[PDB]
């Protein structure tokens, strides 16, 4: 057997570990910083650009950029100082001696993932890599050979079905919509309130707040009646400079934009409408398993009182005779790395590597022929 | 504003 | 074939912990005394860099092959850093200010070959031992800033920093890596 | 390795010495004298002009001019004066053969620094020199490396905060309340009980009053009514001439002034209001630290409870949620040229001097690049 | 992205 | 000063 690095790194936080274990060995948000002011005091040591939890520390005097954005990676610069912050910093271990299996969500451009091979084997010199979709190491995680995952990470929300292994690759939906667009949503709202959060390193306050006050309400009008009528809603979060802000309405109007977008100006379907469609692409011989077989995943699906949501969501979408079950664990956020190290842990993955010296003789395109 | 700049 | 060692050992030559006090022609301040002949150990140092980064084997024979190991993996270092200047005049500065930084010594954490360097046995030869490596970077900075930049273009020529990934036996002075 | 020279020559007094010491070597107060009368007796010398200590030993028979006014040189011969004085009598060392780090306030007139590297190169021949805020020298020599600085001299007052060494120049505040206005109004409420004072050699006398009496209230209005209530508070001074003044009400008036501008005219808020004002304009996520790192320094905030005072103020003013600390070290009288020693015996300095070659190749505009 | 969206 | 204030 060997040990080999399973680095998730979607959009939002990076989560690398090994694989065997049963959860990632660092987990740090993917943003790299850069001083936006003069150095005055020197001797004291100053560095040009930090990354990952040193730059969430230190976010007041530096302008956070994610490089993925929508599960694409837009700034390969930053994308190669994360990853060497997550091999020699955060795992402390010599990349050029271990297997890489690296995730990317489905129906990205290749170029992502071509980029993504040319990095690991010409900077990194990994000896062998593997890109694996993330919604299938989700599956992995959840121990079942059939069902429909619902991933929705922090910058790209998609369904995947799967049935006794054969996925469909021809009912694959995918929705750019996630944590992210949230996040700002929530920034967008709050303004009426009376509160504004409007530079880089105060998104950061606006994601804590929506991550801890936010949920899900089961019946939205019934809810903004409710709040609307009595303050018995309303939650008071503490900024880290002493302020106290007081949320109501808003807890449950920003992920209620996950189940009608036609609150940030988008046309698409919700998140239910979406897996309910994803659904009705397949035969009709397999949907009743899918129903069945319904999982969530992602740090999106944390929210308290989602998979109620989903279920009732589901249900009036579906004949009165199926059986609809929201597998939701409370390991969803760490799933598809969990499915990542049982994958790279078996016997017969060692046959499925890109092998160093297979790439050294064809370029980045044998990604597209080793790895669906 | 309450929170975040003044007004 | 063996590496290339430096051939500057001398019975009558200096010790400072297990490392040879080596004369250098230099003008910073330091415990080294200064050289008349035309090639000290950090001339010596640069001239096997280039050739002493692939071999994969160097078996350390006297002190002198200690101190060049020590230049030879600082010149790593000063690499690292000319690859981002653009300017000679840059370069010089960012020397300096290396050359300044203070680097693990012999029995530290983070000096890569604690076991085949002996510490200093008291605080004195701590001190000369110091003051001795910090002089050693300043001048191997200042002699190899005017090697990497060339006078075409005014920036680090390409011929000296593709020798940024190259590692003295895979050790360095800074990080594993970092 | 030879010693560099560092000239505080902040308005009011002069402070000079060595680069590597503890404590300034020459402190003498930055006044030029000048006869207004005729000598009539031959053989005893009579000189043009007495400079530093000289002048306030014949304070009798002289004229005082002072050459800074609210941090800014508006006389340059006294200033040039003043300048060899230190150089040759109170230190004993020719300029040629040392650096010379002057400070100077924020926001002066650029005006200001030109005209002192140019004096500094063309008239003294000096090697090198550097031109330092005087808040940044605070924050050195209070060893932190993180905080605010509150520094309140002879002339002008400023706070400048800094974060992990990155100051931020859109939040530096300037007030120019400071000692010398506080001397005025001391010598303007002094005649309600009778004693007048008009010529500049009894300023003298009354800011020794000032620096020996006066003391800060912690609450002003309590203070006021317990001295209308009976005499507990009156102190006795003894004028060099041999007659008795007794002051009780004014002691804790005059410096109260520095809180409530008001009384000398001025619209600007108090010093404690400045500097909460200089807090509030930082990032919010670097509040908190300011906070637990208020610093204080220069002459004028030596009196007696000033650092209570301010406390109270800043804690009745910040959210009750945070802390709030005023470090005052006992020698902040001279905490700036502390720094200014600290700042040239670093080993990672010299390369930031400006040095003669660069002033012959660009001119004095090179201050402007080479200095923050 | 390229075209539409903006990654 | 030049403006303002004195100085
Ligand atoms: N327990 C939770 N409750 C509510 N929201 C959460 C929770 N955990 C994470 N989130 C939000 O979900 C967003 C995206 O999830 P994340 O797991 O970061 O995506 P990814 O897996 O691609 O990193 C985050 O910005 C976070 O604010
Ligand atoms: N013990 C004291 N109490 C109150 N004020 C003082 C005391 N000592 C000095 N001062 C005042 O400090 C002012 C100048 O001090 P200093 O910090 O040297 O300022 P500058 O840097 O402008 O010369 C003078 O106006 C003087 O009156
Ligand atoms: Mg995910
Ligand atoms: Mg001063």
């Amino acid at each position: 057997d060997i040990a080999a690095l399973v680095v998730d790194n979607g959009s939002g936080m990076c989560k690398a570990g090994f694989a065997g274990d049963d959860a990632p060995r660092a987990v740090f948000p993917s943003i790299v910083g850069r001083p936006r002011h003069q150095g005055v005091m020197v001797g004291m040591g100053q560095k040009d650009s930090y990354v990952g939890d040193e730059a969430q520390s230190k976010r007041g005097i530096l302008t956070l950029k994610y490089p993925i954005e929508h599960g694409i990676v837009t700034n390969w610069d930053d994308m190669e100082k994360i990853w060497h912050h997550t091999f020699y910093n955060e795992l402390r271990v010599a990349p050029e001696e271990h297997p890489v299996l690296l995730t990317e969500a489905p129906l990205n451009p290749k170029a992502n993932r071509e980029k993504m091979t040319q990095i690991m084997f010409e900077t990194f010199n990994t000896p062998a890599m593997y890109v694996a979709i993330q919604a299938v190491l989700s599956l992995y995680a959840s121990g079942r050979t059939t069902g429909i995952v619902m991933d929705s990470g922090d910058g790209v929300t998609h369904t995947v079905p799967i049935y006794e292994g054969y996925a469909l690759p021809h009912a694959i939906l995918r929705l750019d919509l996630a944590g992210r667009d949230l996040t700002d949503y929530l920034m967008k709202i709050l303004t009426e309130r009376g509160y504004s959060f409007t530079t880089t390193a105060e998104r950061e306050i606006v994601r804590d707040i929506k991550e801890k006050l936010c949920y899900v309400a089961l019946d939205f009008e019934q809810e903004m009646a409710t709040a609307a009528s009595s303050s018995s809603l309303e939650k008071s979060y503490e900024l880290p400079d002493g302020q106290v802000i007081t949320i109501g309405n808003e807890r449950f109007r920003c992920p209620e934009a996950l189940f009608q977008p036609s609150f940030l100006g988008m046309e698409s379907c919700g998140i239910h409408e979406t897996t309910f469609n994803s659904i009705m692409k397949c035969d009709v011989d397999i949907r009743k398993d899918l129903y069945a077989n319904t999982v969530l995943s992602g740090g999106t699906t944390m929210y308290p009182g989602i998979a109620d949501r989903m279920q009732k969501e589901i249900t009036a979408l579906a004949p009165s005779t199926m059986k609809i079950k929201i597998i939701a664990p409370p390991e969803r956020k760490y799933s598809v790395w969990i499915g990542g190290s049982i994958l790279a842990s078996l016997s017969t993955f060692q046959q499925m590597w890109i092998s160093k010296q297979e790439y050294d003789e064809s370029g980045p395109s044998i990604v597209h022929r080793k790895c669906f | 504003w309450x929170a975040x700049c003044p007004a | 074939m063996p590496a290339y060692h430096s051939s500057l050992m001398d019975p009558d030559t200096k010790l400072i912990g297990n490392m040879a006090l080596l004369p250098i022609r230099s003008q910073f301040k330091g415990p080294a005394p200064r050289e008349t002949k035309d090639t000290d150990i950090v001339d010596e140092a640069i001239y096997y860099f280039k050739a002493n980064v692939f071999f994969k084997n160097y078996e350390i024979k006297n002190e002198a092959d200690r101190t060049l190991i020590y230049i030879t993996l600082y010149i790593s270092e000063c690499l690292k850093k000319l690859q981002k200047c653009n300017s000679k005049s840059q370069g010089e500065k960012e020397m300096y200010t290396l050359g300044i930084t203070n680097f693990p010594i012999p029995g530290e954490p983070g000096f890569p070959l604690n076991a085949i360097y002996a510490k200093p046995a008291n605080k004195q030869e701590d001190e000369v031992m110091r003051a001795y490596l910090q002089q050693l970077r300043q001048e191997t900075g200042l002699r190899l800033c005017e090697k990497v930049f060339d006078p075409q273009n005014d920036k680090p020529s390409k011929w000296w920093t593709c020798f940024v990934k190259r590692q003295f036996m895979n050790k360095s002075l800074s990080g594993p890596g970092q």
